[PDB]
């Protein structure tokens, strides 16, 4: 049967990113 | 015959697609992407690592899926603050059965493509992060080494209700087709 699947984790967010940019 | 390699170099393909795909689309600050050449051409890479790793973890699980030709679709989707599918970059993949500088130009030439998709793509709400989903059949095993589990898609992300189509790329030869296109909300 045909089904859709993805990452129980979520990737990074972009204020986390954000963050290690600055610091 | 072919098939290992095959896999091998449409998932490196996809690694470095994804972080293009998160660049020109600016869902991380630019400030985290260095300048590399891949596939002889310019392309950005995050030097974020825990972002790197994500996409690596998310990579390495498709490939078994790849490897014996489980994968009919490699959806990059872009989600906004409120976890709501605004774009989507989804590669569709058939390897049918069945009868190098091809296969790398053939590449090249998606990823060209994903360089100047800003000139044909509506640009994004601010507050972005993205997920990837893989339409296969009924990897775990690599799911549980690299502790990256993977769980069923939600009905929100499979669904766009109503969305704009938008083709970048076409490859066509023996060993692989693949069409890789944009799907918009309104």
């Amino acid at each position: 049967k045909k089904i859709v699947i993805m990452p129980c984790k979520c990737a990074p967010s972009r204020q986390l990113v954000q963050v290690w940019l600055q610091a | 015959n072919f098939g290992q390699v095959v896999a091998d170099v449409l998932c490196e393909f996809l690694e470095v697609a994804v972080h293009l795909i998160l660049y020109v689309r600016e869902v991380y600050p630019v400030g985290i992407f260095q300048k590399r050449k891949k596939y002889n051409v310019p392309v950005q890479m995050s030097c974020h690592p825990e972002l790197n790793q994500y996409i690596q973890d998310t990579l390495h699980c498709v490939k078994p899926l790849l490897e014996k030709n489980d994968v009919e679709k490699v959806v990059v989707v872009i989600l906004d603050k409120e976890h709501r599918p605004v774009e989507k970059f989804v590669f569709e993949i058939t390897q049918p059965p069945l009868l190098l500088s091809h296969v790398e130009q053939l590449l090249r030439a998606f990823i060209l493509k994903i360089s100047v998709c800003d000139a044909v793509l509506d640009h994004n709400p601010p507050g972005c992060t993205f997920t990837v989903l893989v339409h296969t059949r009924e990897m775990e095993k690599i799911q549980v080494i690299k502790d990256f589990p993977w769980i069923l898609a939600d009905e929100q992300d499979v669904h766009m209700h109503d969305p704009r189509l938008i083709p970048l790329k076409t490859m066509t030869s023996d060993i692989l087709k693949m069409q890789l296109y944009v799907e918009e909300r309104a």
